[PDB]
């Protein structure tokens, strides 16, 4: 089924791959070429996902869990059930992964709009590859990868955090934190700013922008405007997510001890380190 | 059973309702879905349509009530290409002159946007008092040029959204001296021209023409952007 | 191609002093200058700024916490300023210490200070809170922002006065220091039996993670039909144009449902809202209704 103003945009083109042969729709969703690869790619990882639980020994979700090669297989291909699963699916998801961001660029070619979509997705493909690909290889093993279960993910981020003290003393932690709270800062903000403008006051006409320019004026004596924050809601998601993938990729490979010993070269400038008295005093 | 466990499921239930909520109100506009022949379609999904809302528009321009009859309110030059549905629907003349596909246009109100005040929106700089390049390179005068690296014309103004204090569009002299609009997003301005990878040369004077030689409306302005989009997918045969 | 991350050609003009409305003139500002750096990204121009009796009393009553603190630090650093640069970031000031209880009988330097900028803090939160009503009511517009500046007051509520109530001592609030305030949180996760199971701190996680993902498609999204002047939502509200359309389009055909321009900012505001809604319920039962939340979840 369409929208009702749907028809006039389902023309043909726009492939990258395959002429008109995978040119058409399913219900609401394209395929497309690419669509063919993201369908085959999760078919297998998900396959790939229930044989390991069944080596594992329970279909309960909450208890499947996929780990990586042991450490001692360096970066080595691992048997199926010590780490090769692990190994085979982190590939089926990448092709998933890519597979999906090109199948959204031909959408964007069809309906003649800007890329900046599959664009900001490959900042998030970006950070898993971070995880799973890039940190695991310079440091030289797989296992250092974190393993495919909703309760043990969570455990590999503790275990790697406080291995290296409070993780919070990470500077490039920290900048992506901000930028993390900014941006839901952010995106509240343009939510209720939209609403108040088209939902005002009973017995009230629509707002107008003006009055959206005006509010956050007298609110906070600036309005970055109506393209700004959506540049700005862009550039907060996407940093935020480049610094995580910065401050994980020189954890363990460039940085070895404890961050909080990082800021003890302000600490201990030779000049101010022997002044006695505050806290290091 | 605990206080927690209660809030945690109290909480589930919450955003159950929350995601129905959601979901209906983002049902206001393009439903009820229809078939490819546009009758109503049999499977409606299990979210009912949303009860009507009324918008009261400023400056005396009526009211907008959503949901509502939908219409699209011009003809549609496509037609199907499969007995079964999913299909592509194929242009049946020129796609760029139909507007269908990426040059496609919806029919907005034949009138221009207007600000907090009552005022057009949007204005050509020679008729807007007081404003003026502030940085970046001028590209009042400079050539255009397209796809096919031929010159379409020469910039002659600069419409700008007056609120926002934002150029929108490039009004283009054509080698007949008639002039077009360019949408502002669409354009690179260079140290010594505009390049439009978008349209060839001889695609500008294709480009819809406005009314008024000092405002565009809404219509106009979905009617020319449309166009200038479309020339991606159906200008590429002379694209260099 | 051109991306409309940043303007190309700059354009400036009359400044515009804002609507009216019920707005009461007599306290807007004069405009300020015009920003070429800023017009690069967003809007140039810089004021004006509304200051009423809220206003300078939130800014007058956060200047007090600002420099409470302040002399605070400077007190540990012995007054030299050269210590007082090396040890910014470890400076603090804490709350009471538990003997107190909920008293606010401490002496200055045991808490009593700590108690008087939480004070002025919490004057400038609540009064600033009634601003951003106010400003919305003089427009006739709606009071989604104050609504959703509830939602962060409700874990910072949580956080140093509800739970510390609760609990029956000050001691349990959050301490006045860049790094302090980062190793009481780690100890907090650690003295509860680790956060991460926690329910309600798992759902917060899904929403700020929600919230990065859904201002990157709505963000990249507005960016990709502005060549239709798709970021004029308003008037793409009152009537749908091809922007709109092509947007709901994008992302029906890729993941099978979509949104109106109205309607996607619904979900934003509740994505973001929920991040501290469900915090502030996280943090206030920790300690008063569940002591390990480990323990806590291999029962349920
Ligand atoms: C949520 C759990 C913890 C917490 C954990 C962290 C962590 C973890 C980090 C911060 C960071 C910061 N926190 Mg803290 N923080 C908490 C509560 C607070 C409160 C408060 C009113 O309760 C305040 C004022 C701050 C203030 C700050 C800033 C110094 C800094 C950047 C904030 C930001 O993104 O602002 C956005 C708003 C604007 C830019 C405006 N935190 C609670 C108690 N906070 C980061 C930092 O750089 O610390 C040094 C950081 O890494
Ligand atoms: C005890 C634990 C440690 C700690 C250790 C770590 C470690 C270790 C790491 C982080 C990382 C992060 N931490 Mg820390 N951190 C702690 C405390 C904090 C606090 C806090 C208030 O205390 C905060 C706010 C943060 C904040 C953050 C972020 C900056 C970052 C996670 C986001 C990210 O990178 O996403 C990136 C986004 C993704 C990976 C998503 C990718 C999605 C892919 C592309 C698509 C998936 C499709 C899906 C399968 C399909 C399903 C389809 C169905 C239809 C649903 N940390 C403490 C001190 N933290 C992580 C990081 O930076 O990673 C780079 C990280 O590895
Ligand atoms: C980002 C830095 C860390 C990390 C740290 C944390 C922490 C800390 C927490 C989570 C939490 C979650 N993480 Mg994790 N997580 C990482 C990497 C991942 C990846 C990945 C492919 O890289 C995925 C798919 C997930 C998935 C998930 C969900 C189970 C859950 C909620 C996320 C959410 O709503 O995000 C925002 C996204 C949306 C709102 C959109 C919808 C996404 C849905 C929910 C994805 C479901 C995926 C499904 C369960 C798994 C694939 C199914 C396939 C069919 C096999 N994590 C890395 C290693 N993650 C939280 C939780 O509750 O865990 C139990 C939590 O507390
Ligand atoms: C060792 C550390 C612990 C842990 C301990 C905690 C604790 C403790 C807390 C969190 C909280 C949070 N954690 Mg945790 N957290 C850990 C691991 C993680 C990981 C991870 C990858 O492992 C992630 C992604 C997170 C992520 C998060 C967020 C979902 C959440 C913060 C919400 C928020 O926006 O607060 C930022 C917003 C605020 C603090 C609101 C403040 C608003 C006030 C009104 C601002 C006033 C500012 C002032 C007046 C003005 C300043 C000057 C200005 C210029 C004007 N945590 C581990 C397990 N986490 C919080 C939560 O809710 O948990 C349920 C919390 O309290
Ligand atoms: C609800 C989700 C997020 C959120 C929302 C939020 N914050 C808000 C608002 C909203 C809706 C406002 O309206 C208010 C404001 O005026 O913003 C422009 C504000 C605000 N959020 C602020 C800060 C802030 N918000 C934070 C977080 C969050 N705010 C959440 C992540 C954080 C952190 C630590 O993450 C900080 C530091 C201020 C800039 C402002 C409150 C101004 C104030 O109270 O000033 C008084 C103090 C002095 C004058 C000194
Ligand atoms: C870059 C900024 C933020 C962002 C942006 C972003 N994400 C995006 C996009 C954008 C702009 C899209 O366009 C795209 C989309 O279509 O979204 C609806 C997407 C997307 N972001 C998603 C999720 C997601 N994004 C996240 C984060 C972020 N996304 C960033 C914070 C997170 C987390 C945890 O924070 C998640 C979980 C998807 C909903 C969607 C991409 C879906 C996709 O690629 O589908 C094809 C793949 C499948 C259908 C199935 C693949 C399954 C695998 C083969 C097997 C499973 C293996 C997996 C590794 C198991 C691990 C599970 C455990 C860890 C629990
Ligand atoms: C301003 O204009 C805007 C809109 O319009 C006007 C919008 O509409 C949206 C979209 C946003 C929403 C609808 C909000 C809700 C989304 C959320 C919360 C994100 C989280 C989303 C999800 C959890 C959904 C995820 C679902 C999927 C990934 C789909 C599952 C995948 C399937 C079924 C497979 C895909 C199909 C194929 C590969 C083809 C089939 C292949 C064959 C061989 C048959 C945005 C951003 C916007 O700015
Ligand atoms: C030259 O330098 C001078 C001295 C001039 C300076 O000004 C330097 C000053 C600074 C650099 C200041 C730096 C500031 C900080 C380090 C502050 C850092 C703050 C945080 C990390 C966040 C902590 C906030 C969390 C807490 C603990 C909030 C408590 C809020 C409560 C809700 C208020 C509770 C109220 C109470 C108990 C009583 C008051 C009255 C009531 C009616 C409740
Ligand atoms: C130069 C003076 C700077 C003073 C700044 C005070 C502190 C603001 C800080 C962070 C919040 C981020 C602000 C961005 C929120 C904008 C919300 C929105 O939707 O604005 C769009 C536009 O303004 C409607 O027309
Ligand atoms: C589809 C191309 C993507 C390539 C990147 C995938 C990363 C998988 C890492 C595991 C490699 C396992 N192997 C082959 C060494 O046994
Ligand atoms: C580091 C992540 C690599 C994966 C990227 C591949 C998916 C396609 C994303 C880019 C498409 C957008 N663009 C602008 C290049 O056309
Ligand atoms: C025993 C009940 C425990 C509380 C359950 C919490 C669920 C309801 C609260 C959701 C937030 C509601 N509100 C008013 C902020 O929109
Ligand atoms: C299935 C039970 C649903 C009840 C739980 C709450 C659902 C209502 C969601 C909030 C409504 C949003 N609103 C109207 C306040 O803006
Ligand atoms: C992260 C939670 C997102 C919940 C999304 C559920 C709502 C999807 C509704 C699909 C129905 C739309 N349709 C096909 C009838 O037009
Ligand atoms: C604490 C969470 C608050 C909910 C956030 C969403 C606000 C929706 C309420 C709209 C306000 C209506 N009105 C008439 C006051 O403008
Ligand atoms: C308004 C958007 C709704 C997004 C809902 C996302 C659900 C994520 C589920 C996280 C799992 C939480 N839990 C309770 C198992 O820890
Ligand atoms: C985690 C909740 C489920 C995520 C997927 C929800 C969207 C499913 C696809 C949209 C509905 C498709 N259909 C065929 C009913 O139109
Ligand atoms: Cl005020
Ligand atoms: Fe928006």
């Amino acid at each position: 089924a369409l929208l009702s103003f749907e028809r006039k945009y389902r023309v043909p083109g726009g492939t990258l791959v395959g002429g008109n042969l995978f040119d058409f729709w399913v219900g609401p969703f394209y395929v497309g070429f690419f669509g063919v690869a993201t369908f085959f790619f999760a078919a297998l990882g998900i396959i790939l996902i229930a044989w390991s639980a069944v080596l594992q020994g329970t279909w309960n979700p909450q208890l499947i869990s996929v780990y990586p090669p042991a450490l001692e297989y360096g970066l080595g291909g691992a048997p199926l059930a010590k780490g090769g699963l692990w190994q085979i699916i982190t590939i089926c998801a990448t092709g998933a992964f890519v597979s999906w961001a090109l199948r959204e660029v031909e959408i964007c070619r069809k309906l003649g709009i800007g890329y900046h979509i599959p664009f900001a997705f490959a900042f998030a493909i970006l950070a898993y590859l971070t995880l799973v690909l890039f940190r695991p290889v310079m440091m030289g093993a797989w296992g250092y990868a974190f393993p495919y279960g909703i309760w043990t993910h969570l455990d590999w981020v503790s275990n790697t955090g406080y291995t290296y003290g409070n993780f919070h003393y990470n500077p490039a932690h920290m900048i992506a934190i901000t930028f993390f709270f900014t941006n839901a800062l952010a995106l509240a903000l343009h939510g209720a700013l939209v609403l108040s403008a088209a939902n005002p006051e009973k017995g009230k006409e629509m707002r107008t922008p003006d009055h959206e320019d005006t509010f956050f004026r007298d609110l906070v004596g600036y309005s970055i405007g109506t393209l700004g924050i959506h540049r700005l809601g862009l550039l907060l998601s996407l940093s935020a997510v480049f610094f995580s993938a910065l401050c994980m990729i020189i954890t363990g490979t460039i940085w070895f001890d404890q961050w909080v010993d990082w800021w003890q070269w302000w600490v201990k400038l030779p000049w101010w380190a022997n002044i006695p008295g505050g806290i290091n005093g | 059973f605990d206080l927690a466990s209660l809030a945690i499921y109290s909480f589930w239930i919450f955003l159950a309702g929350l995601i129905y909520y959601l979901q209906t109100e983002n049902m206001r506009e393009g439903y009820p879905l229809e078939n490819e022949d546009g009758t109503p379609a049999a499977n409606q999904g299990p979210f009912p349509l949303p009860k009507p809302k009324t918008f009261i528009l400023p400056h005396g321009r009526g009211t907008l009530t959503v949901p509502g009859p939908e219409s699209e309110d011009r003809p549609i030059a496509l037609a199907r290409t499969a007995v079964s549905e999913g299909f592509p629907h194929a242009p049946t003349g020129d796609p760029m002159k139909d507007g269908v596909g990426p040059a496609s246009w919806v029919a907005r109100r034949d009138l221009p946007e207007l600000d907090g005040h009552g005022h057009n929106k949007i204005k050509p700089m020679k008729a807007a008092a007081g404003f003026h390049v502030s940085a970046g390179k001028n590209p009042i005068g400079l050539p255009v040029r397209g796809c096919d690296l031929e010159i379409a014309g020469k910039v002659v103004d600069i419409w700008v959204d007056i609120p926002e204090q934002m150029a929108r569009f490039l009004e283009v002299e054509l080698k007949d001296g008639s002039t077009r609009l360019l949408p502002m997003q669409m354009v690179k301005v260079q140290s010594n021209r505009v390049h439009v990878n978008a349209l060839s040369s001889d695609l500008f004077a294709g480009i819809p023409t406005i009314k008024s030689p000092t405002e565009v409306t809404l219509l106009e302005e979905d009617k020319i952007c449309g166009y200038v989009a479309g020339g991606l997918m159906y200008a590429a045969p002379k694209r260099k | 191609e051109y991306q409309n991350i940043f303007t190309q050609v700059q354009v400036r003009g009359p400044a515009d002093l804002g609507m009216t409305e019920d707005v009461n003139l007599a306290n807007r500002s004069g405009v300020g200058p015009f920003s070429t750096l800023l017009g690069w990204f967003g809007n140039a121009q810089l004021g004006p700024i509304y200051l009423g009796s809220l206003g300078v009393l939130s800014l007058f009553s956060g200047l007090m916490w600002f420099f409470t603190i302040g002399i605070w630090f400077w007190y540990q650093a012995g007054w030299n300023p050269a210590v007082f640069l090396r040890d910014l970031f470890f400076f603090s000031l804490e709350p009471p210490a538990p003997e107190y209880g909920l008293s606010f009988a401490a002496p200055l330097k045991e808490g009593g200070l700590w108690l008087i900028a939480s004070f002025f803090m919490f004057v400038a939160v609540w009064s600033w809170w009634g601003r951003t009503y106010l400003r919305a009511q003089a427009l006739g517009m709606g009071k989604h922002t104050a609504w959703a500046f509830l939602s962060a007051i409700w874990l910072w509520m949580v956080l140093g006065f509800i739970r510390p109530i609760l609990m029956g001592s000050w001691s349990e609030a959050v301490p006045y220091g860049i790094f302090s305030h980062l190793d009481w949180t780690n100890n907090f996760s650690l003295v509860h039996g680790n956060l991460h199971y926690n329910p309600f701190h798992g759902l917060s996680i899904a929403f700020l993670y929600g919230s990065a993902l859904l201002f990157a498609m709505h963000g990249a999204t507005i960016l990709a039909v502005s060549r239709f002047g798709g970021e004029r939502e308003l008037e793409q509200i009152a009537d749908r144009g091809t922007a709109a359309e092509r947007a709901a389009l994008f992302w029906r055909w890729t993941m099978g449902f979509n949104a109106t321009m109205e309607g996607i900012h619904r979900w934003a505001i509740w994505m973001a809202v929920l991040v501290t809604l469900t915090g502030g319920i996280g943090i206030l039962l920790s300690g008063t209704v569940v002591d390990n939340w480990y323990v806590w979840g291999q029962n349920h």
